[PDB]
């Protein structure tokens, strides 16, 4: 599974930001250090609902101008391999699968079992939110629903749970060749104005704070580390000057790719010799 | 001579505006005055340049 983590930052970035950015309370609650004039100005312009002002997301050298009153820019970095393992072996499966995925469930009664309904097929059941299956219940799986026991679990017949579940791809079985990867990647924000460019990059760090929860760095980005630039003036040829203040961002994660197996034994011709 | 070879143009002096923080020496990020540039301007005067 190769990594694009510029395209995984957007896509944790904005619906991210833009939740944030929607209301005032934690954003009272991220600028609490900073002085009265420049947090309610920021928040003024940027803060709320119904903000005139936007911010805005993007890589690095785009054909179109781009707005410099506030934007978070993003470039790749540098990338080092760190680890490896024996012929390069990461892991081993039997059923191919793919992403991880989260899904609210409620329950539902058949006739022997309750069942919990998903989106797609299951590969693998990692967890299911505050259950431990016991043998009485005999959990099992069946494509793309989760049942167990109807009797003795009947209180529960609307449980408004929620599943953790992995996706299901083929019944081939294969072998994961890779090693892991130290990358780097940097991001800066623009603007005009040296106190909004402080407080987005606070806003940065907060929302880098909350992603390390996310599933997906959880399985696949983990190690993540920071580092901030100086505030510097990014051009001096326009008539007033760009000030950012560059960050960079650590992550490590594996490089991989499924080799299948086609052998599969299913008989044995134990026979003896003679002279 | 500059009224015949110049072309119409509206001069507005520049002065800081008052909403500079006093702290940070920085400007706000939106008044009425400027609009997030640290200076502001006065009415403009017609004049050939
Ligand atoms: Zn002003």
């Amino acid at each position: 599974a190769i990594t694009s983590v510029d395209s995984y930052l957007l896509s944790e970035i904005k619906p991210r930001l833009n939740t944030v950015l929607e209301n005032c309370y934690i954003i009272d609650e991220v600028l609490k250090d900073f002085d009265y004039q420049t947090r309610e100005s920021f928040k003024e312009a940027f803060c709320g609902k119904n903000a005139q002002h936007e911010v805005t997301v993007g890589f690095n050298f785009p054909k179109f101008k781009n707005n410099y009153e506030a934007h978070y820019l993003i470039q790749l970095g540098q990338g080092q391999e760190t680890k490896n393992s024996l012929g390069s072996i990461q892991s081993s499966y039997f059923e191919a699968t793919g992403d991880t995925l989260v899904e609210s469930s409620t329950a539902i009664r058949e006739d022997d079992k309750l069942v919990f309904t998903v989106s797609k097929p299951i590969g693998e059941l990692i967890k299911v939110e505050d259950i431990e299956f016991a043998k009485y219940d005999n959990l099992q799986v069946e494509g793309n629903k989760v049942s167990f026991k109807y009797q003795t679990n009947e209180d529960y017949e609307n449980y408004n749970a929620n599943i953790i579940f992995t996706e299901k791809k083929n019944d081939s079985k294969g072998l994961v060749k890779g090693f892991t990867v130290e990358e780097q990647v940097t991001v800066v924000g623009l603007s005009f104005n040296v106190d909004v460019a402080r407080c987005l990059d606070a806003v940065l760090k907060m929302i880098l704070i909350s992603m390390r929860d996310s599933i997906e760095e959880q399985q696949t980005f983990q190690l993540q580390n920071l580092s901030f630039g100086d505030i510097a003036p990014i051009i001096e040829d326009g008539d007033s000057m760009i000030f950012g203040r560059p960050t960079i961002i650590k992550y490590t994660s594996s490089l991989d790719l499924d080799y299948t197996i086609t052998q599969d034994i299913n008989k044995l011709t134990f026979k003896e010799r003679k002279d | 001579f500059i009224n015949d070879r110049g072309i119409k143009v509206l001069w507005e002096e520049a002065y800081f505006c008052p909403c500079l923080n006093p702290d940070t020496g920085h400007p706000r990020v939106d008044c009425p005055r400027c609009h997030g540039k640290g200076i502001a301007y006065l009415p403009p005067k017609e004049t050939i340049m």
